[PDB]
């Protein structure tokens, strides 16, 4: 009775989608088919978040898939679980996005939006109480970015009083399909400082760099990649899909998490990549972040924190009170309590314990300052720009979305040196 | 005089509680009010945005269209 | 007669009304199903358990009570669980979608589209009452439930019932079970909406059941079911002159009548004792001396502060079950020597005794032994006021930087509640201190 409204669009966002899916149907006890097959009550109590019923008993997730080609789609269908989507939630054009945004937001994208947003309704007025949106995607393509984007705006616009949550994937150039992933990804933020009330920014730069540095994959697939996408994925939505003393949902969160509400980019981290203080030490470790951020460069506004496994709550407790202790200057003391912590009984599929970290750190800005100076290069040289104005954009555009940016990482700053007294 | 002073020590107590209910019925209503005022401008503010934004996305459909 | 009607209000509220009815229906010998073998009055009666307890022609006993939550999940395990015969239906009261922590959505948004419905039920149990006379709430200060919605309420109760009496039982937050980072906010603005409401309210601070349940009972990380089961306990010493009678029993309202100097200052501070397991009970009887002894001891307080740095403006001891005047009166004549116990200079010094003979009970499956005899102190001391200031300085460190607060602006609120429900904080602060300040 607390319905969440998935959508996955373009190339990434369908892929990091399918795994996300599949992830946590087999933490459900659900099968391609659709059918429980599971061994506990608690993985059906709150089921209905993700997952409709349906006709011979059948769970269906409520997700909804788009595309501007039908490329990595039928892959979905041909993928395991491709059988589980409701197949009128498959939405996709043909010109596909041509890795431009102004594509995926003004013109093919703004072609094929209508027909996205008649299953967006058919899915919520289906919904006994709709909490809101969580939209999978990437930044550096044309219809993730672009069509993602539009889509979020266009929804806002219906659903004005709901939660928009996005996953959205960040460009690196170690693993890079491109050279415009700047302009795509300064023009994305832009929507998304003002349209989003929650983005996991997930970052390629620091997916590739755990993969190579540390899991010791010299050359990382973008299955490895996306193995490191989907653990965390599960991580942060534990608290939506389990039963706890916590009751958590996309508005609690929030409220607790966003302070200020521009400021709502999360820095998610996870562990392992096994005892509680090694656990809890290695979460916050700058080396386990999915974000390629050092939070030892700014401070934490808020942390929300998820234990699964069995372990002992008085040493979950013990641990993060000390981790609080001993890193105090890392914590903003303006907000009392900003730290929470979960635990859940049920452990990911291969893991005995994880541990799963959100994080509200002004060091964040490292990462928007890593697109602010790409971006800037080629700008002020007006490199490739032609292939923006082609589809009748105009140049203030880009100069607005930049100044926004810049004006985000100023304001992660100015609450960063602020002080108690 | 004496049956007089009971009477306003009485009545006195009746209008007090009167005045307590009546400032608080007022005091509820005056918020519920000032509350709903508030709540449409924010969500107005909100659609007026989106619809700004609706509103550019032609100008730049209708300014493709304008080089040719 | 003298009715009273309790209104547990979010999950807080609801869970600690679980226990509070559970403990009462086994303190007075009413079944799961509602029977109660001993009362012959079949269908109703003027007993003292009916104070609390409605009949009907089955010989069924239905709580005076309602709850109400703005989201189903915890008022359905008592629509499904052991008791769920005790009520009827109308007494549980849920919406759909609950307040997320946000005191504006419990006052405003959310809660305006349940109140009259809310009000309506209440007035169904008010009808069956030949002489009301008053209200208990349950709610906690954190919650937006347990403040925006409690504060409409009491103000609605106030509009609906006059100056008919308003309790509080308000569960003050603590940072080891807390839920949200704004329930300062939450806290401050039901204060301030509710203290012309409220006619007594009892603080219980989490922290404090939370360090009494790992210091008296050994019990490593306590879950809401032990710190309920120990409010309860406490709960039901205050209630126990309403619920039962006797020779030696003292009303609440007499007490009331000591417990509160002015109109705000009506925080009284609770202390229970004994609190212990059964393993340490076992050959051990807990005399009256000991266990008045405990009450004056800082870590049994419902609230963390400390009594002995401010000043006493009441003092008083409800006592239940094996337990005589003698008794109470010597270990009264040794405390008295052996503290000073400090009074303002305007008050007299005595301390305000009750006994009620009904031996405490426990519930079974519990960590606390069941004690032959039992005491909760009720005291109004200006040491309270520390725990304003605790909240205040919180909400100062937030506000100073009007964290958070646009999610209570999104919902209609504007700042001058907050800097309005601070000042009243800050005056009743000041109260506090001058009430103890000695006279001209
Ligand atoms: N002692 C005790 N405290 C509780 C319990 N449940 C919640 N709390 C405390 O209440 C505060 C949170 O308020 P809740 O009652 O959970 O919130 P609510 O009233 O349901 O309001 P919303 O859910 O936001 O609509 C926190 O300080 C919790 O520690 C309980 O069963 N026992
Ligand atoms: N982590 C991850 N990143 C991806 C994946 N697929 C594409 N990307 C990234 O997506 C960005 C380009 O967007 P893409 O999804 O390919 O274009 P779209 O289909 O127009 O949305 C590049 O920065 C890629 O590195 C994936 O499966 N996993
Ligand atoms: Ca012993
Ligand atoms: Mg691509
Ligand atoms: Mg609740």
């Amino acid at each position: 009775m607390r319905e969440i409204v998935h959508i996955q669009a373009g190339q990434c966002g369908n892929q990091i989608g399918a795994k996300f899916w599949e992830v946590i149907s087999d933490e459900h006890g659900i099968d391609p088919t659709g059918s429980y097959h599971g061994d506990s009550d608690l993985q059906l109590e709150r089921i209905n978040v993700y997952y409709n019923e349906a006709t011979g008993n059948k769970y269906v997730p409520r997700a909804i898939l788009v595309d501007l080609e039908p490329g990595t789609m039928d892959s979905v269908r041909s993928g395991p679980f491709g059988q589980i989507f409701r197949p009128d939630n498959f939405v996709f054009g043909q010109s596909g996005a041509g890795n431009n945004w102004a594509k995926g937001h003004y013109t093919e994208g703004a072609e094929l939006v209508d027909s996205v947003l008649d299953v967006v309704r058919k899915e919520s007025e289906s919904c006994d109480c709709l909490q809101g949106f969580q939209l999978t995607h990437s930044l550096g393509g044309g219809t993730g970015s672009g069509m993602g984007t539009l889509l979020i705006s266009k929804i806002r616009e219906e659903y004005p009083d709901r939660i928009m949550n996005t996953f959205s994937v960040m460009p690196s150039p170690k693993v890079s399909d491109t050279v415009v992933e700047p302009y795509n990804a300064t023009l994305s933020v832009h929507q998304l400082v003002e349209n989003t009330d929650e983005t996991y920014c997930i970052d390629n730069e620091a997916l590739y760099d755990i993969c190579f540095r540390t899991l010791k994959l010299t050359t990382p697939t973008y299955g490895d990649l996306n193995h490191l996408v989907s653990a965390t994925m599960s991580g942060v939505t534990t608290c939506l899909r389990f039963p706890g003393q916590l009751n958590a949902d996309l508005r609690k969160l929030a409220v607790n998490m966003v302070p200020f509400p521009r400021l709502h980019f999360f820095m998610p981290g996870f562990a392992p990549l096994l005892t509680v203080p090694e656990l809890t030490q290695q979460m916050f470790d700058s080396k386990n972040m999915m974000a390629a951020c050092d939070p030892r460069h700014g401070r934490y506004l808020t942390v929300a924190a998820i234990f699964r496994g069995r372990m002992s709550m008085k040493e979950v407790d013990e641990q993060m009170l000390n981790v609080q202790n001993k890193n105090s200057s890392y914590f903003v003391e303006w907000i009392p309590n900003n730290v929470k912590t979960a635990v859940c009984d049920i452990p990911p599929r291969g893991l005995k314990m994880s541990a799963t970290f959100i994080g509200n750190s002004t060091a964040i800005q490292e990462l928007f300052k890593r697109i602010s100076e790409q971006f800037t290069a080629m700008f002020r040289r007006k490199a490739f720009l032609h292939w923006y104005t082609g589809e009748g954009m105009d140049e203030m555009e880009f100069t607005e979305a930049e100044s926004n940016m810049n004006d985000l990482v100023s304001e992660y700053q100015q609450y960063q040196d602020a002080t108690a007294d | 005089e004496k049956r007089e002073h009971e009477r306003e020590v009485i009545q006195k107590a009746i209008e007090e509680n009167n005045n307590f209910i009546k400032m608080a019925k007022e005091k509820l209503a005056q918020k519920m009010e000032s509350n709903k005022e508030n709540r449409e401008a924010h969500l107005a503010a909100m659609l007026e945005r989106l619809q700004e934004k609706d509103k550019h996305a032609e100008e730049v459909r209708k300014n493709k269209e304008l080089k040719e | 007669m003298r009715e009273c009607i309790s209104i547990h209000v979010g999950q807080a509220g609801v869970q600690i009304g679980n226990a509070c009815w559970e403990l009462y229906c086994l303190e007075h010998g009413i079944q799961p199903d509602g029977q109660m073998p001993s009362d012959k009055t079949i269908g109703g009666g003027d007993d003292s358990f009916n104070t609390f307890f409605s009949e009907t022609g089955a010989g069924k006993h239905v709580p005076r009570a309602v709850f109400v939550d703005l989201e189903p999940t915890v008022i359905d395990e008592v629509r499904t669980g052991t008791y769920r015969q005790l009520f009827h239906p109308e007494q549980l009261i849920t919406g759909k979608e609950d307040a997320a922590n946000n005191y504006a959505r419990g006052h405003y948004t959310i809660g305006k589209e349940i109140i009259d419905l809310v009000l309506d039920r209440i007035r169904k149990l008010a009808d069956q009452c030949t002489g009301l006379q008053g209200f208990l709430v349950f709610h906690s200060f954190g919650g937006g439930t347990g403040s925006g919605f409690t504060s409409l309420l009491m103000e609605r109760l106030s509009v609906d019932y006059g100056k008919k009496s308003k309790l509080e039982f308000s569960i003050y937050p603590a940072p080891q079970v807390s839920t949200a980072v704004v329930e300062p906010y939450n806290s401050i603005l039901t204060t301030h909406t509710t203290l012309e409401h409220s006619d007594c309210a009892f603080m219980v601070d989490n922290e404090a059941i939370y360090d009494i349940c790992r210091r008296n009972l050994d019990i490593e990380r306590p879950t809401y079911t032990n710190l309920n089961r120990l409010i309860s306990q406490i709960v039901s010493s205050i209630t126990a002159s309403l619920r039962f009678d006797g020779a030696l029993n003292v009303d609440l309202t007499e007490f009331q009548t000591n417990l509160v100097p002015y109109p705000r200052i009506h925080f009284p501070l609770a202390t229970y004792a004994p609190v212990i397991s059964a393993e340490k009970a076992y050959h051990e009887q807990l005399s009256v001396a000991e266990i008045t002894n405990a009450c004056f001891e800082p870590a049994n307080q419902m609230v963390k502060c400390d009594p002995r740095h401010g000043k006493y403006m009441a003092c008083c001891l409800l006592y239940r079950g094996d337990v005589v005047p003698k008794d109470v009166n010597a270990a009264i004549a040794t405390i008295k020597t052996k503290r000073s116990i400090q009074f303002v200079d305007w008050c007299p010094t005595g301390f305000k005794v009750g006994i009620n003979y009904q031996p405490p009970t426990v519930v079974p499956g519990g960590d606390l032994a069941k004690v032959q005899r039992a005491v909760c102190m009720l005291s109004n001391t200006t040491a309270i006021a520390e725990a304003w200031a605790r909240l205040d300085h919180k909400f100062d460190l937030m506000y100073a930087k009007r964290a958070f607060v646009h999610w209570y602006v999104g919902e209609g609120m504007e700042e001058g509640e907050f800097s309005e429900a601070r000042e009243d904080m800050a005056a009743l602060e000041k109260d506090y201190e001058e009430v103890g300040v000695d006279s001209v």
